[PDB]
């Protein structure tokens, strides 16, 4: 047998089900999901880290003058500075007095730091979804499979069929400018390849980690060196890495909503709890059995105990069952008003016995179903007094939950008295549109 | 090897959590609703403080 659901994409929950192939019992079925990893389709566009400069040695030619070419070299600048007079220890450092060449060759390429730490920047794109789930079926116990969230994938859990439909929304946290630094990704735009601003994050661009290209920019100037003293003094504006660094935004983990984790190896994004999943599984039709097998069960009564519509499973109620003879059942609620803790209560005779659930409703109305039968039971719960807890939310809340059954009252007699009120006139209008109109006559 | 600032003192009113801070060293505490919004908070602590 086939059968389809939909599920919360939540990540703690599970989704209870049960199969119901007719003349079969109903067996109880259990999915947990416990990562959702949204890989993104990246290319790597480029690189960067902090710039260093090597400044060559000059070239101090004494009497007359030499030029210099553009070798092809990142950010590079040559510029022959005429009239030095290089005052060295142990004499001067050229015979002349003026018409004196100091040639002043500076060169920036990447800092061995790029090695170990570097911004790399992506490219993001649409890219797959998978999870690794975890499936609980009639008395099997748990098997747990990674899975493609695609439709067209078979994903063999086991000895059942599980194939996890299109994720319901395509939302991801990343935008088309990632760029991952250590331990983490930044929704940032990059400036592309060759743009860079010169200065702020793109002064180095290198295409990989070990490229011989590099786009250097980064306004290298070169200055007199003063007073015929032989160095190369060089001005320029600080790295970007430096003000990138300490003007760096928060980082997308700190920022990615859905409670959206991300982790890098990958470059993917966990726990990402928008949303819900559709669900087609296909159990074997051996974990059935033949319903003239099951245990009748009739005449129950299901009261509750104590309930307070905490997150935690906060309600404690009782079955007064009576049996045909001793089996399993499974329990759970059609519907989402509650959600019940036991998978499944293997039952002697004649007997009550007690089951825990959760729910939020202020007057719930579970009908729960013991063993393909029914039973329907309700009552007050009242406000569990902790204000805020760690656990997360284990029923789901409907916009019918929190009225009190004296407000559903108290809106009743009012929609009533208005609608009431309204028909008296109608009727009034038509007892005078006839009695004084059309009988006078 | 780092520095772990003195657990915060924690405690609950209604739909709202109040932190006492006493950060030692300069720190930074960072919030992000886990709704659609993220709405993110991110504040460096120097002196002692209380954030609701
Ligand atoms: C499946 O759920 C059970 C529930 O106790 C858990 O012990 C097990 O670790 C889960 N599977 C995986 C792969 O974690
Ligand atoms: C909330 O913050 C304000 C401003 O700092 C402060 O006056 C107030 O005491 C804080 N909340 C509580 C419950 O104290």
């Amino acid at each position: 047998y086939e059968h389809t659901a939909v599920m919360p994409n939540k990540v703690g929950i599970p989704y209870k089900a049960l199969v119901e192939r007719p003349g079969y019992a109903p067996v109880h079925l259990q999915i947990q999901l416990v990562n959702t990893r949204i890989i993104p389709s990246t290319n790597l566009e480029y690189i960067t880290c902090k710039y260093k400069t090597k400044v060559p040695s000059p070239v101090v030619k004494c009497c007359g003058a030499t030029q210099c070419t553009s070798k092809p070299h990142p950010d590079y600048q040559c510029q022959v500075f005429s009239g030095v007079y290089p005052f060295m220890w142990g004499g001067a450092y050229c015979f002349c007095d003026t018409e004196n060449t100091q040639m002043s060759e500076a060169y920036v390429e990447r800092s061995e730091e790029c090695s170990i730490d570097h911004a790399k920047a992506y490219k993001v794109h649409t890219g797959t979804v998978q999870a690794m789930v975890n499936i609980t079926y009639g008395s099997v116990s748990w098997r747990s499979a990674d899975v493609y969230v695609n439709g067209e994938t078979p994903a063999k859990i086991g000895d059942a069929k599980l194939i996890i439909g299109p994720l319901s929304s395509a939302w991801s946290p990343f935008d088309n400018k990632v760029v991952v630094y250590g331990h983490e990704v930044y929704n940032y735009d990059f400036p592309e390849y060759g743009t860079g601003k010169a200065g702020s994050f793109g002064d180095l661009q290198s295409r990989t980690s070990t490229s011989n290209d590099l786009y250097a920019n980064t306004n290298l100037k070169l200055q007199r060196p003063q007073a015929g003293i032989v160095h190369t003094p060089f001005t320029q504006v600080p790295s970007g890495f430096e003000r990138w660094k300490k003007d760096k935004g928060a980082p997308l983990n700190d920022v990615a909503p859905f409670g959206c984790s991300i982790a890098l190896e990958p470059l993917r994004a966990e726990n990402c709890a928008v949303g819900s999943i559709p669900i087609s599984i296909d159990i074997p039709d051996a974990a059935f059995t033949r319903i003239s097998e099951t245990p009748t069960v009739s005449d129950l009564e299901c009261k509750i105990t104590e309930c307070t519509y905490a997150f935690d499973f906060g309600g404690i109620a009782t079955v007064a069952y009576k049996s045909s003879k001793a089996g399993n059942c499974p329990i759970h609620s059609p519907s989402g008003v509650a959600v019940i803790k036991e998978n499944d209560v293997t039952l002697a005779e004649s007997g009550s016995f007690t089951f825990h659930f959760s729910t939020a409703n202020i007057h719930p109305a579970f009908k729960l179903q013991v063993c393909t039968s029914a039973v329907t039971c309700k009552g007050d719960c009242k406000p569990p007094k902790d204000h805020i807890v760690d656990y997360p939310a284990q029923h789901t809340e409907s916009f019918t939950s929190a009225i009190s059954a004296t407000a559903w009252s108290w809106i009743k007699v009012l929609v009533g008295g208005t609608s009431a009120f309204i028909v008296l006139g109608l009727i009034a209008t038509a007892v005078v549109a006839l009695v004084l109109f059309f009988h006078r006559h | 090897i780092a520095t772990l600032a003195p657990e915060p003192l924690v405690e609950h009113k209604h739909r709202t959590l109040i932190l006492h801070l006493h950060p030692d060293h300069p720190t930074l505490l960072t919030t992000r609703s886990l709704g659609s919004d993220a709405n993110p908070t991110r504040q460096w602590i120097e002196r002692p403080t209380t954030v609701n």
